[PDB]
């Protein structure tokens, strides 16, 4: 019945700006929209209800607007902290209703490029004993997000044996973390002789190789 | 004001789940409880509702598979059947404004520590701790491997350390089991000075891992 | 502070009200058969009044504290006041149209004036209260307002046309018919009679205490700054028609002969 769609998946704006948030619903509800954010790795909290009126003990820097079936959410003077996922909430009612909660908006804080650091990290003795080897390498402190890495065996290349995680943004320093494991067979690890790891970022002019060989 | 969720568990598939909301500060008779519930990296989603007067309100996709009750002091969650895809966090949530029939129900504050709750037919295993020791500054850290189920929590020297620590989100394998790395970067004239421990810890099977790294 | 003060007055109402109609029910019940067709309606007056008198306590106990009683407690206080008012209002109206037939048909009047017409017209007004007032509780319920409770009616935008229409049903039915019919009779029964007191005082009573009640809401209707004023004039014409029961049985007591020669008794 009610359906609650916000309007931006994901907005990047730079420290010190103004971010808009906008929230839908399919019918007109009587100025009953409240507002929530959630930084990474914690619970919901409440910023605004009513659509209008301020929680107790949150800043003057967000400010809802909005009524019957538009609204939205500006926050006026954006810090590196701000960086979090806002969804919508309509408290008009509660019947045959699929969810009443917003599909959730991401706020990307703007920041200078940095490049990432490199770093390579063999595959351990004990690792290599049990019977599989794993290799790391590791892009740190960098934005924006889009980072590549490529994995290359006696300047071969590998595909499918691969797996990469990335971490939320930094709520002091908007940068980012990235790790590529590479994971082969115990007895394939001595089949060949040299590994790389080579990342290509806006940071840099050319793509950084960071390599070893067995020994 | 606080509430407090208890009842995460690894349940095989088709086994009833029951999972309980603790309260402290304030009367259940007066305020309204939420129930909801967010997949591991997805937005909110309500399930259900449970009002001043004990009328349960179930979200469409929800009716049938799950039930409310409340009591002097907790209220309770009830999975009749529980299916692979049910698999997540659970909220649980106090309406500071409500009517007894749902309607006009928006302000939820405060929040609770979510409870983690996971359905599969495999069973619970324990990590394996490898060193990837180091080679301006180093990096260095601890990979944890193929253990089951979620989470497991890394520390530095007994959180001695804790400025410049990334620990990555886990990642499932092929295999079914979630692999994790920890990271601390350091400088480089420390390396041969101090001592630098990874602390492993899996509640699910209780384990204790203590992993020195040196180069 | 004003609350504490209202319920005290409440407590007092609350008193002297049961007191009037406990005696006027025991008179009737004790020293009376019920033989004559106007002791029942007396009788259906007080039962009445009474279901006024037991909605007090519960409103004492919500200026103080809050709502404590729930959501069916919540529609059942509602419905008790509701009917107890249009319960009243019509067997005045009952009574009205009695005494004129009694002063000008009196030829035709003996046919009429029987028990069973009594009971079969007081049967019929309760039910037809009972029907009346059904709308109106659908709606009422329980809220917190930020952990504080209260028992109030909530309309949605879709439900919000059942609210006019119940003010309007309120002011219509309530009103205007009763006092129609009151104007047809009195007119004609002075006409015959000056050249009784008791019914016309009763009737110009019941109308003066719920006349403001009335206007209130048919401006309140019409409305759906002038709201803090209008809301303070419901609040206080709430409490100046909560009167009419008290001093029903002051009338009563006052006037007939009948009260007096088993109150001076007792």
């Amino acid at each position: 019945a009610y359906d609650m769609t916000q309007t931006p998946a994901s907005v990047e704006v730079a420290v010190g700006g103004t971010v808009t948030i906008k929230c839908q619903a399919s019918q007109s509800i009587s100025s009953y929209l409240s507002w929530y954010q959630q930084k990474p790795g914690q619970r919901p909290e409440l910023l605004i209800y009513k659509a209008s009126t301020l929680a107790s003990g949150v800043s003057s820097r967000f400010k809802g607007s909005g009524s019957g079936t538009q609204f939205t959410l500006t926050i006026s003077d954006l810090e590196a902290a701000d960086a979090a996922t806002y969804y919508c909430q309509q408290g008009y009612t509660s019947s045959n209703i699929d969810n009443i909660f917003g599909g959730g908006t991401e706020v990307v804080v703007k920041r200078t490029v940095a490049a990432p650091s490199v770093f390579i990290f063999p595959p351990s003795d004990e690792q290599l004993k049990s019977g599989t080897a794993s290799v790391v390498c590791l892009l740190n402190n960098f934005y924006p997000r889009e980072a590549k890495v490529q994995w290359k065996v006696d300047n071969a290349l590998q595909s499918g044996n691969s797996q990469e995680s990335v971490t939320e943004q930094d709520s002091k320093d908007s940068t980012y973390s990235l790790s590529s494991t590479l994971t082969l067979s115990k007895a394939d690890y001595e089949k060949h002789k040299v590994y790389a790891c080579e990342v290509t970022h806006q940071g840099l002019s050319s793509p950084v190789t960071k390599s070893f060989n067995r020994g | 004001q606080s509430v407090e969720e208890s009842g995460g568990r690894l349940v095989t598939p088709g086994t009833p789940l029951t999972l309980t909301c603790t309260v402290s500060g304030f009367s259940l008779s007066n305020y309204a409880m939420i129930w909801v519930r967010q997949a591991p990296g997805e937005g909110l989603e309500w399930v259900g509702t449970i009002s001043l007067g004990g009328y349960t309100y179930y979200a469409n996709w929800a009716k049938g598979r799950f039930t409310i009750s409340k009591t002097s002091t907790t209220v309770d969650l009830k999975i009749s059947s529980p299916t692979t895809e049910d698999t997540a966090t659970y909220f649980c949530a106090r309406a500071r404004w409500s009517t007894d029939s749902a309607i006009y129900t928006y302000a939820f504050d405060p929040w609770g520590p979510g409870t983690l709750v996971t359905v599969s037919s495999a069973s619970t295993k324990g990590p394996s701790v490898f060193p990837l020791a180091p080679s301006g500054t180093a990096a260095l850290g601890c990979l944890v491997k193929d253990y089951f189920p979620e989470p497991v929590t890394v520390s530095w020297n007994s959180g001695a350390l804790t400025s410049g620590v990334h620990t990555f989100p886990a990642v499932l394998q092929s295999s079914g089991l979630y692999s994790l790395s920890s990271v601390v970067t350091v400088p480089s004239s420390s390396l041969g000075t101090q001592t630098y421990i990874c602390n492993v810890n899996h509640k699910p099977s209780n384990t204790k891992v203590d992993k020195k790294v040196e180069p | 502070n004003g609350k504490l003060l209202l319920a005290v007055f409440y407590c007092l109402l609350f008193v002297f009200s049961l007191l009037g109609n406990s005696l006027v029910i025991l008179v009737l019940v004790v020293c009376k058969k019920l033989r004559s067709i106007t002791d029942v309606y007396l009788l259906n007056l007080a039962l009445s009044d009474l279901l006024f008198v037991f909605s007090f306590p519960f409103q004492t106990y919500y200026l103080l504290d809050q709502w404590v009683f729930g959501t069916v407690m919540c529609k059942v206080v509602s419905g008790f006041y509701y009917i107890g008012f249009y319960s009243s209002m019509f067997f005045i109206t009952l009574m009205s149209v009695d005494r004129y037939l009694a002063v000008v048909h009196a030829v035709y009047a003996l046919k009429v004036r029987t028990i069973r017409m009594g009971t079969t017209l007081c049967l019929a007004v309760w039910l037809t209260a009972i029907m009346a007032t059904i709308p109106l509780l659908v709606f009422y319920q329980v809220a917190s307002e930020d952990g504080v409770l209260q028992c109030y009616s909530f309309y949605n935008q879709q439900t919000l046309k059942w609210k006019i229409f119940t003010n309007f049903k309120m002011n219509i039915l309530g009103l205007l018919i009763p006092f129609t019919i009151f104007m047809f009779c009195y007119i004609k029964i002075l006409h015959q009679l000056k050249r009784i007191r008791l019914v016309l005082i009763v009737v110009i009573a019941s109308l003066l205490f719920w006349v403001p009640f009335n206007v209130v809401l048919f401006l309140t209707s019409l409305h759906s700054s002038i709201s803090q004023q209008l809301t303070y004039a419901t609040h206080v014409t709430e409490i100046i028609s909560f009167t009419h029961c008290c001093v029903n049985p002051v009338i009563y007591a006052f006037v007939g002969e009948k009260f007096k020669k088993h109150l001076s008794e007792i």
